[PDB]
């Protein structure tokens, strides 16, 4: 049951990761996007303190918020959306990556 | 006997300064999350190709 279907989906992503380069890139980066989360709470676990919590949720968020847009230009480039192009599905992207990089400098003060 | 004698003096109670941590496990993960940014710039440009195939001319 699930032992096969996990050997089916690792073939096909495999299989996708290595036909388009492009799609391994994001990949890896949402990998490490996760490592460094971790490695936040890992640290806030260590000490059982969060004394800056403005700055504990400016890093944090700035990689989940990373994570999801990354995700979210991972689907509007594997299948486009009816209007928009993968061009501009890189602009909006970008855009948004720089807004968010904004206000997370802002947060952690 | 009110307000007739010297009164007892009274002094304000204050809190405590939030405790930080010793620098030096701030540098022990500081060096993990640099050590990390290093990780994944080297994992695109070697297990994972980065090819820079198309630079523009
Ligand atoms: C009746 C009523 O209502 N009332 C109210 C009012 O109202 C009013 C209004 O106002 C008006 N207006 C005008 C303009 O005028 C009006 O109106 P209107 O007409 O109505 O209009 P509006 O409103 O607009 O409209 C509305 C609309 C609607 C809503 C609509 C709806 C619709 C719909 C449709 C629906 C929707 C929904 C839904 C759900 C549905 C959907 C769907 C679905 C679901 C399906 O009119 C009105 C009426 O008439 O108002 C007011 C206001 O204004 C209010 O009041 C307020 O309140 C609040 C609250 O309260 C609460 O809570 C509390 C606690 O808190 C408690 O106590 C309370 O209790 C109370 O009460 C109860 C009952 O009554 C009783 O029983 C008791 O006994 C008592 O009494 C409650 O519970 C409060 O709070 C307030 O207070 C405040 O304020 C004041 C001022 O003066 C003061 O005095 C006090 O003290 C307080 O304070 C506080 O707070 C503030 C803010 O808020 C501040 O400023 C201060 O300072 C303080 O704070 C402090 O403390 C605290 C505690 O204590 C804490 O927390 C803090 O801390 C924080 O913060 C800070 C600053 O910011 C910071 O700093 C910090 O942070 C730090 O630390 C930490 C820890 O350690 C750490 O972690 C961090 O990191 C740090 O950071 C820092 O540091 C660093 C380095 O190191 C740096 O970097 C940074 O930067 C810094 O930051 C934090 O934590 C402090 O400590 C008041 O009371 C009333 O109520
Ligand atoms: C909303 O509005 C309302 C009203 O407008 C605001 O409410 C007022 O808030 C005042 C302060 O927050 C409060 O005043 C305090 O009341 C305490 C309790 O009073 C009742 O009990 C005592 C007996 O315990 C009775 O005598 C009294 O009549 C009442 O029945 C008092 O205990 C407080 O006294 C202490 O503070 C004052 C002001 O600093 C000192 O003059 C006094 O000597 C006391 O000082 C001790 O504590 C301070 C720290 O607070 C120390 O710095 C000081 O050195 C003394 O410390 C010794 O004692 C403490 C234990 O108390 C011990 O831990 C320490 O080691 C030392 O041994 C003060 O009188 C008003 O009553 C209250 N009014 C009403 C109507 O509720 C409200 O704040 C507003 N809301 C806001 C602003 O958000």
């Amino acid at each position: 049951d699930f032992q096969e279907t996990f050997k089916t989906s690792k073939r096909a992503y495999f299989a996708q990761i290595e036909k388009y380069p492009k799609l391994k890139l994001i990949d890896t980066f949402c990998f490490f996007l996760v490592l460094l989360g971790v490695i936040q709470c890992t640290f806030i676990i260590l000490i059982r303190d969060n004394f800056p919590f403005n700055a504990f949720l400016a890093g944090f968020i700035i990689c989940v918020g990373q994570f999801v847009l990354l995700m979210s230009l991972r689907l509007q480039l594997c299948n486009s959306f009816p209007g928009i192009s993968k061009n501009r599905a890189f602009a909006e992207f970008i855009v948004a990556s720089l807004i968010l990089h904004f206000v997370c400098l802002h947060f952690i003060n | 006997v009110d307000k007739f004698g010297i009164k007892p003096e009274i002094h304000h109670i204050f809190h405590a300064e939030p405790k930080r941590v010793a620098k030096p496990i701030a540098v022990i993960f500081v060096l993990i999350i640099f050590i990390t940014i290093l990780s994944l710039i080297v994992t695109w440009l070697n297990s994972c190709a980065a090819a820079f195939n198309n630079i523009p001319t």
